[PDB]
């Protein structure tokens, strides 16, 4: 057998056999720099406090 | 032909700065 096989998306089809777009977001959580974070500001720096 | 790893290998499992310990 060729190992893939072709989904049958037809518009009658049942929901359970309709065709589902799925993206999976994975992120490593706090243990190195990081460059994507969310949109807080930022506010100066104080010492000795 | 082989050769004896005296005491290489060793790599900071972990991305966090430590000092003075022995963990």
């Amino acid at each position: 057998y060729f190992p893939l096989q072709s989904y049958g998306f037809q518009p009658t089809n049942g929901v359970g056999y309709q065709p589902y777009r799925v993206v999976v977001l994975s992120f490593e959580l706090l243990h190195a720099p990081a460059t994507v974070c969310g949109p807080k500001k930022s506010t100066n720096l104080v010492k000795n406090k | 032909a082989y050769t004896n790893s005296f005491t290489r290998g060793v790599y900071y499992p972990d991305k966090v700065f430590r000092s003075s310990v022995l963990h």
